[PDB]
């Protein structure tokens, strides 16, 4: 269940 | 800028200190696990630090709950094979401030180590 990179960089900003 | 290389392999560390180093970035230090990423820390007091999760001894999630404690502005970059939701929100609330799931192409490394 690992995530893209993109898909990373959306949940960080997310996140913030 | 000065990093730590945190990663239990030797073969990711050996690469990630040439990407940084080609990126501009000087290479304060390498740990192989969590306590030694704390003790390292301590010592080097790096600008920023690469964080590998699975490690022997400590892993990457308590090491970044180790140096957030240390310094409350540590500047903590993952890279990790642990790419789950639940490992990014878990080093994110440790307070990790980037995550780069492996195998990662070498610019986001760039980028990450800009952006903090
Ligand atoms: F060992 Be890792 F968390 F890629
Ligand atoms: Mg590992």
């Amino acid at each position: 269940d690992v995530l893209s990179q993109e898909e990373i960089n959306q949940l960080i900003e997310a996140l913030m | 800028k000065r990093v730590l290389i945190v990663d239990d392999a030797a073969f990711m560390r050996m690469m990630l200190k040439d990407i940084i180093t080609k990126a501009g970035y000087e290479v304060a230090g390498e740990a192989t696990n969590g306590r030694e990423a704390v003790e390292k820390y301590k010592e080097l007091k790096p600008d920023i630090v690469t964080m590998d999760i699975t490690m022997p001894e400590m892993n990457g999630i308590d090491a970044i709950k180790e140096i957030m404690k240390i310094d409350p502005n540590a500047k903590i970059i993952v890279c990790s094979a642990m790419g789950q939701q639940a490992m990014v929100i878990e080093a994110i609330k440790a307070g990790a401030k980037d995550f780069i799931v492996k195998p990662f192409q070498p610019s986001r490394v760039v980028e990450a180590l800009n952006k903090v």
